[PDB]
């Protein structure tokens, strides 16, 4: 079941992808603080395995 | 939130074993010093002491 909802949330993401690039969302934001959260997260993980 | 305070007590468990190894480290080497020098080294002589 997750496969298939995750397939399907893929291919309707990916017909739609310019609207999401032009005039996108609040979500652009929320992609924008994904990318800054993500980094920091991967880089204590390594210090952390040190 | 949770990543930073890992790193901080690993830190800080880090800097307190250091020096726990180092004192157990004197440690050893005075006792196996002393059982060195103590492994190097009748009622007449307790008479003549008396």
């Amino acid at each position: 079941k997750l496969a298939l909802d995750r397939m399907r949330l893929s291919t309707a993401l990916k017909k739609n992808l310019e609207k999401i690039s032009r005039q996108s969302s609040v979500l652009m934001d929320n992609m924008k603080h994904l990318l800054e959260l993500n980094k920091l997260i991967m880089k204590s993980q390594q210090e952390s395995w040190d | 939130s949770t990543k930073e305070s890992k790193n901080e007590k690993l830190k800080e468990d880090l800097e307190r074993e250091q020096r726990w190894l180092d004192e157990q480290q004197q440690i050893m080497e005075s006792l196996n010093v002393l059982h060195s020098e103590l492994k190097n080294k009748s009622e007449s002589r307790i008479f003549n002491e008396l």
